[PDB]
């Protein structure tokens, strides 16, 4: 043909789009057995559809050990009117591709294609999540590739230590893994598979959240296919207590790590998450194992401290992991394994720091800035706006603003950040470790120092 | 009498296992209406309009892009320079590594904590990226702060100072980094094929260089880069998100007026350094690493030959795994199927790299040793394959995919902003989307053969393999499995 | 069809002596297919539960150690055999379904015979 | 010191013997 | 390896390292990541600066003590003598073990 740098003749072009596009608004239909689908027109030729659960490993206890990972992976196989391989070649026919995400309170799963073929991926992912075949040959390959994807844990000293201390700072559901051990699958099996979906996996408990197509067309296709599920009463998630604890898997050798943690409010009351994430964009940090782009979090205390005050530190800062009513605020590190002590205390005295007020307004405000670019940056995905819809519709079912996240954090003062916290590390912590441990002080001294 | 169905246990269990295939064997039709697993080429030219990317070029010859969305409440604003480790040479090479490490490194006006505490106080990033033929530095800011982010770009790029201890500080950690290549085997093993396929030539030169012209850098050097490289007719200022054309053309009017103006060309210096691919390979053996990993590749195409978009569709016809995907055994790739129904490797991944002037088609895997030669007769074979036999239910699947792809990575303005910099620099123009699918569609199941005849049948390989590798075939048995003599 | 028991008589005689014949050794008639005969009888038996199987092996080795001291079962033993009791078929058909779909879109076995 | 090896597989070579 | 089938003997160990701080709490069961490590010569330095005179007890039942000096003395007697170095000292703590 043509080089690519002359444009192809008798191509039909399509009009250009206007440089200013009225911003479209989300309609929430909610069918008689209670299941809401959600949608919002956009400008771009691509279309996100979610499918997403409250259900979660806090549902798990006592008898279902391991079934929302296992479920996870069991997400887009055979139905009972599809086959996996017919499934695989209706989703790449159409050049689509699927997720599944679990977590301790929700699931989802998500199909992406461009938004011509919006019957073709609401109608496979209806079939997927209320028809699963659970055929004993695929839970059973599923299975083996939990033990690797399980057995590999180790090599992610973050998600292994966030999961330790999810384990050691509750008591009750929370405190369930979202990992099972090795023991606790030799029991899972495709029956125990269905009666945990379909105890759990009922429409008041499940949205449809779709990016990038008209409600019209996606309630004509999804409406015949969810109404028929009948109507649940709407139960109530268990309580979990945060406790203190301690995790401590001494295997010896060298590259210590920590986490040090302790209890924030969760998901609802909403003035004070706020105060958490702005709290964590202002410990920030980094990975300190890499090194490229200005603006990642260089000039944060723990980064400036640690990194740029003593060396031999392999990783530091901070972390948050936020439920519907409680959270973990906490920091890493990885220092070295003599090192450890003065890890620890450095990481304590920077919580104490920024509690007694020793934080001027110039790090406040950078601070601010980073937590309002950060969640007005990650809104440019496609991705990630379907799955804040399904998940706020999930949680709170309205869909707040940006707006008002906004305004909260620019009326955050430095009192504010001062008293939450000196809230915060007044209550018991969370301390884990993991690599060599002996050097590691124990649990009373490290909660001593708070 | 013999027990009833249920007694005996393993009678139970039969029966049991018989009403689940029972209950499989009747399907319900609503849920059968609309997905099919029979791919058909579908033009939908109304859903593929975009924003317009108005393009202006500046007397100096200097290019200003943007892709206006006002809905938007951020942007990306950045410069895209046709410059790289190409176009250095063998005494200069790694300077353009070493300038992108000091280029945040403070100017006339801003110091380092000015510079930083400038960016971060708005919340934004800065992003400096260089390769073999392109550098982009480019700002992640909020829409009200695209003028100071372009003051920022403007200032970094003319106004830098380069002080001689900043300069001997980021020595040490580039030479820190040159001794630390490790970790990263993937980005190793494809300059170790870059540097034995283009041998000779400009472009089998690592981006980081070598040790002794990085402890050779000095000022004078990195002043000197930015005047013959950094010039109007090389560089393409690219933005979009919230922000205006106009606004944008004029700030750059304002900002960028100290450029160098150096005749030097990158078409002559392509043409007088030209690239060629040696069939020829490089085997890193390592017998304590577990996994071994390779790359095989062929010589490629151009950014504007029109065989590129076709080796698009192949890269897309072989396909990428590993092992963490559900469906490998049930996708269209039969490389993919062949690997994921064997358990033969850890991850495979067909790739497509375009240069100015050549480039290289091949797949980089990752396998046991004891999976290699299994692994390695696969990818020959289905590589060999695309010369022969192509249905047209793989093209048409692979077209489908390859617009897919390409249309759904374009989410967010950095990555826009990007493909306008990119198309720019490459094409000399930003390919509306109905174009190039209009190229796509043209690649059929005989157009796959033509170009698949071309550029691997009966060809010279470039290998590149590290770890416990002595079970890959050596380059004769590669070489002999590029054609079938059967035919 | 002319192979149903209900419908012809001479289907009637087959079974009969099918059965008596498989009764003798303890048999089932599903017992007969061989994983070594076809790829897809391997594939099937190896979705069946392993309960199952075990009870196919253990019939199976009955039936070899009855066949090598040239000896039936006991009668009572041999009153309570169920020698068409069926655990092979239905998989195997299911097998068979997937495969041809398999074949239909173009997509490479899932399994094959070695060249001997 | 550094044995040839690693340094080969450092420092990759366009200009090959 | 062969040492968490005992529970008792684990759980004997583990609350030895959960419960004390210092010496006491160091293994008697090391981990398999200080074995790589272990070697001929890391176990002769070991040995020679523990394995002193002055800490060393030659204890018999049912031997006669004339011959056995006869016997012990030339096979003994050279060992310097070093001065008694001081116990290293463990504190009691308390603490928590736990493993799921
Ligand atoms: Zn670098």
């Amino acid at each position: 043909l043509t080089s690519l740098d002359m444009p192809l003749q008798g191509v039909s072009l399509p009009p250009p789009l206007a440089d200013k596009v009225e911003p479209s608004k989300l309609q929430i239909t909610t069918l008689p057995n209670g299941l809401k689908i959600a949608s919002e027109t956009t400008p771009n030729p691509a279309a996100s559809i979610g499918l997403y659960v409250d259900c979660g490993s806090i549902y798990e206890a006592p008898y279902f050990h391991g079934a929302t990972h296992l479920l996870e992976r069991m997400a887009f196989k055979s139905t009972l009117n599809r086959t996996h391989f017919r499934l695989v070649r209706e989703i790449e026919a159409i050049g689509g591709n699927t997720s599944a995400s679990a977590s301790r309170e929700q699931m989802s799963y998500t199909i992406d294609a461009l938004k011509t073929y919006v019957p073709e991926m609401v109608e496979v992912l209806i079939d997927s999540v209320r028809n699963p075949a659970f055929l004993d040959w695929e839970v059973n390959e599923e299975l083996r590739k939990m033990k690797v994807e399980i057995a590999e844990l180790a090599k992610n000293p973050m998600g292994f230590l966030l999961e330790a201390i999810h384990s050691a700072g509750y008591s009750g559901p929370l405190a369930s893994p979202l990992y099972a051990p090795e023991s606790a699958l030799d029991r899972l099996n495709g029956e125990l598979l269905e009666e945990f979906m379909t105890e759990n996996f009922t429409a008041a408990r499940m949205v449809l959240a779709a990016s990038g197509v008209e409600h019209e067309e996606l309630l004509k296709v999804a409406e015949p296919l969810t109404s028929d599920l009948p109507n649940v009463p709407p139960q109530l998630a268990p309580k979990s207590q945060y406790v203190g604890g301690d995790f401590r898997q001494h295997t010896g050798g060298e590259a210590t790590h920590f986490a040090v943690a302790f209890e924030v409010p969760g998901w609802n009351n909403e003035k004070e998450a706020v105060t958490a994430t702005v709290l964590q964009m202002l410990m920030g940090g980094g990975g300190s194992f890499s090194a490229g782009g200005p603006g990642k979090g260089m000039h944060s205390w723990l980064y400036r401290r640690v990194l740029n005050e003593y060396q031999e530190v392999q990783s530091c800062t901070a972390f948050t992991s936020i439920f519907n009513d409680t959270g973990l605020f906490g920091i890493y590190g990885c220092s070295s394994p003599q090192f450890a002590a003065k890890a620890i205390e450095l990481a304590a005295k920077e919580l104490k720091d920024v509690a007694g007020g020793k934080v001027n307004q110039a790090h406040l405000d950078r601070a601010k800035a980073a937590t309002k670019s950060a969640v007005l940056m990650n809104l440019e995905s496609r991705m990630i706006a379907a799955e804040d819809i399904g998940r706020q519709i999930l949680t709170y079912g309205e869909r707040k603003p940006v707006d008002q996240f906004l305004k909260s954090v620019d009326q955050l003062t430095l009192k504010d950040i001062a008293d939450f916290t000196s809230k915060v590390i007044s209550k018991p912590l969370t301390m884990g470790s993991f690599g060599d441990v002996l050097a590691v002080p124990s649990y009373d001294t490290i909660s001593s120092k708070f | 009498s013999p027990p009833p169905p249920h007694l005996m246990p393993y009678d139970h269990a039969a029966e049991i296992i018989k009403n689940k295939i029972k209950k499989l064997e009747n399907p319900d039709k609503r849920f059968l209406k609309y997905a099919s697993p029979h791919p058909i080429l579908a033009s939908h030219n109304h859903i593929l309009s975009a924003p317009e990317t108005r393009v202006t070029t500046l007397p100096n010859g200097l290019r200003v892009a943007t892709e206006s969305n006002l809905s938007a409440k951020t942007a990306t604003v950045g410069v895209w320079i046709d410059a790289g480790s190409r176009f250095e040479s063998d005494e200069t090479n790694g300077t353009a590594h070493f300038l992108e490490h000091m280029i945040f490194k403070g100017t006339d006006r801003r110091t380092v904590r000015a510079l930083e505490e400038e960016i971060e106080d708005i919340g934004g990033h800065l992003n400096a990226y260089t390769s073999r033929e392109q550098t982009t530095y480019y700002a992640k800011v909020l829409d009200s702060n695209v003028n100071q982010a372009l003051d920022v770009l403007a200032d970094i790029l003319q106004n830098s100072k380069f002080e001689e201890q900043r300069i001997n500080r980021e020595r040490d950690v580039i030479l820190r980094e040159m001794q630390e290549v490790e970790g990263q085997t993937d980005e190793v093993v494809l300059d170790h094929l870059h540097a034995t396929a283009f041998q000779y030539t400009p472009l089998g030169r690592t981006i980081l260089g070598p040790a002794q012209n990085v402890k050779s850098i000095t000022r004078e050097d990195l002043q000197n880069y930015i005047k013959t490289h950094y010039t109007a007719s090389r560089m393409v200022i690219a933005a979009a998100g919230a922000v205006k054309h106009e606004e944008v053309v004029e700030q750059v009017k304002k900002l960028f007026t100290k450029l160098s103006s150096d005749p030097t060309t990158t078409s002559q210096l392509v043409a007088n350094e030209p690239a060629s691919f040696t069939g020829s390979e490089v085997r890193m053996i390592d017998d304590d690493l577990p996994l071994a990993q390779f790359a095989v590749a062929f010589e490629g195409a151009s950014w504007t030959d029109p065989d590129s978009v076709a080796l698009m569709v192949m890269q897309t016809m072989l396909g990428s795994w590993n092992k963490n995907v559900g469906g490998g055994k049930h996708v269209g790739s039969d490389l993919t199927q062949r690997v994921a129904i064997n358990e033969i490797a850890e991850s495979i991944m067909a790739f497509n790299t375009n240069y100015k002037d050549t480039g290289l088609f091949g797949v980089y895997a990752v396998a046991k040793a004891d999976c290699l030669d299994d692994l390695s007769y696969a990818i020959m074979y289905e590589v060999t394959k695309l010369a022969y036999r192509v249905s047209d239910a793989d093209v048409t699947r692979a077209r489908n995919q390859l617009k897919s792809s390409l249309l759904l990575h374009m989410d967010g303005t950095s990555p826009i902003a990007e493909d306008i910099g990119r198309q720019l620099l490459t094409y000399g123009r930003r390919i509306p989307t109905a174009e190039l699918f209009a190229r796509i569609d043209a690649v059929d199941a005989s157009t796959v053969k033509r170009v698949a005849n071309k550029y691997i049948y009966d060809k010279d390989i470039a290998i590149s393999a590290i770890g416990p590798i002595q079970d890959l075939p050596d380059y004769n048995k590669f070489r002999r499995r590029t054609y079938w003599n059967r035919y | 069809r002319l192979v149903d028991p209900r419908k012809n008589f001479l289907a009637r005689m087959h079974m009969k002596s099918v059965s008596n014949r498989l009764r003798r050794y303890g048999l089932r008639y599903d017992d007969l297919y061989d994983p070594l005969y076809d790829l897809d009888i391997k594939e099937a038996l190896n979705r069946l539960p392993r309960e199952i199987v075990d009870a196919r092996n253990q019939r199976l080795m009955r039936a070899m150690d009855l066949s090598m001291k040239h000896e039936y079962l006991p009668d009572n033993l041999q009153a309570v055999q169920t020698p068409f009791r069926s655990y092979l078929q239905d998989m195997l058909a299911l097998v068979k379904r997937e495969r041809a779909e398999r074949e239909a879109l173009g997509a490479l076995p899932l399994y094959q015979r070695t060249i001997p | 010191e550094v044995p040839a090896t690693v340094e080969a597989v450092k420092t990759p070579n366009s200009k090959i013997v």
